């Protein structure tokens, strides 16, 4: 899951 | 190859965290190049820097997370500087810098810390040793671990080029729960851990065996994070005043 | 200069939280007040995985612990032989890369009975037969080095002589990628020439004592070589079992 991290490495 | 990596992983460090041990130990044990930094002993010190750099309990756990959240975003961008790492599987990226970070974290913090006290605010503030002991349980048991690991830590006189390579050794680690593709992380690590190794013997020739009493440090932040981590859901817990920044909340869940 | 085989075994007893003493006590030795958890099932073994701090895996990532350690202890006690400190800085990490893991297996030998061994500082006591049991290949990672123990402890060492060995595997002249190998040799042979007068005084009984336990050296590299390759085998066999990053550099190129 983890929403943020996936934002935080695109 | 090996002759970038270093000095590659070395400037993304330079690059993403602010506050680096160069800059804390001039304003440590410093004079006053233009101005020292505000030191906070009582609660009446506490607040007096309240307006002017930002329950008294429930601030303090509060100003720790907001550096908390700042350093995951530097972490993840350090992430994306060290070669091999963005074309790693995203949900492995991810995976590696959930338990990663506070570990990075602690590590980094020491360079911040002395036996009396640590920087905060950016180096315009310095919250003494004494002040956190101080504190209301369980807020009390929140730094002084993290100071115990530090003085251990500060002791092998680490410099910023040997901590930004540790730090990125401490990212990429293919024993972390839930990783695919668990070989091209280890890899990954073999590369940056025999660098950490060569650099440690040209740059500290006066302490040869650095590089084992190093490396046998990742172990105690493991387990500082742990004891960390439950110290954090009691407080929660504790106070429903208190809650934690998604982010945290999100890196905390199921570890 | 007499005094060197005690400044080395000050230095083993100063550095290495096991020695064979404390060893020996614990195993066939009365409840001093009680005595150690014995690990045989499987539910034996996670009944002692949080009493102090996959199946396999959780043994393979446990032994890593105490090699770690070792390798600490083993730098500070090399430190301690006298002239180790003056070798050129590159020797000195020569002579430990291939030095720890023969000293490791010597000094495993003495928490070794022909039934288990001793872990955890003491406080647990893992069965032989748990260890064969396991699924291939990591069964076949403590067996060999039980075979090497059962045939070391009965050469009856005491720790005053397993400290001069220990020094004498470190001091090694014959290591690969040596510069100054003259004051090496120089060095073992004072070494292993107190090594020899100690074994005399110290065992007259057993005057074959002193070359049957040099022909150990050799088994010892080839036990650590025959790890060594077996250990990179289950890292890149099994995803789930990864190595401390330490030991996977004392490893790289050996
Ligand atoms: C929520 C619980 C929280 O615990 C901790 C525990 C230890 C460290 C942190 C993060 N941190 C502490 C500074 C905050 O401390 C104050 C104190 C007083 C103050 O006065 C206004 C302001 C800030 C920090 N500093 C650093 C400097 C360099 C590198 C890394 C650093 O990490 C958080 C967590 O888990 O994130
Ligand atoms: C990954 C491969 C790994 O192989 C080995 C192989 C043999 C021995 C070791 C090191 N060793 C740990 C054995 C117990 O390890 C546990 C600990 C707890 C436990 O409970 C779950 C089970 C096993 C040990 N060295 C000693 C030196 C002196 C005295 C005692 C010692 O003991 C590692 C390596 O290369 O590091």
């Amino acid at each position: 899951r983890h929403k943020i991290l996936h934002r935080l490495l695109q | 190859d090996l002759k970038s990596l270093a000095k590659r992983i070395y400037e993304a460090y330079l690059k993403n965290f602010n506050m680096n041990k160069v800059k804390a130990r001039v304003i440590l044990s410093g004079k006053a190049s233009n101005n020292p930094p505000f030191v906070i002993h009582d609660m009446e010190t506490l607040c007096m820097a309240e307006k002017t750099l930002v329950e008294a309990e429930v601030r303090i756990f509060h100003c720790c997370q907001c550096t908390s959240v700042e350093t995951v975003t530097e972490l993840t961008e350090f992430a994306k500087a060290i070669p091999g790492f963005a074309n790693l599987d995203l949900n492995d990226q991810v995976t590696l810098l959930k338990y990663g970070v506070y570990e990075a974290i602690f590590a980094m913090l020491s360079s911040v810390m002395n036996k009396d006290g640590m920087l905060v605010a950016y180096g315009n503030g310095f919250i003494t040793r004494e002040f956190l002991k101080s504190l209301r349980k369980p807020f009390c048991d929140i730094m002084e671990p993290k100071f115990d690991f530090a003085m251990k830590f500060n002791a092998l006189e680490l410099d910023d080029s040997d901590i930004s390579l540790f730090v990125a050794a401490i990212i990429c680690c293919g024993d972390r729960p839930g990783l695919l593709n668990v070989g091209h992380i280890e890899k990954m690590q073999e590369g940056i851990v025999h660098v950490l190794r060569l650099h440690l013997q040209s740059n500290h020739p006066d302490d040869i065996f650095l590089f084992p009493k190093l490396l046998q440090k990742m172990a105690d932040l493991r387990q500082l994070v742990t004891e960390h981590a439950q110290l954090v859901q009691i407080i929660k817990k504790t106070e429903s005043d208190a809650a934690l920044h998604p982010l945290l909340q999100e890196i905390y869940r199921d570890m």
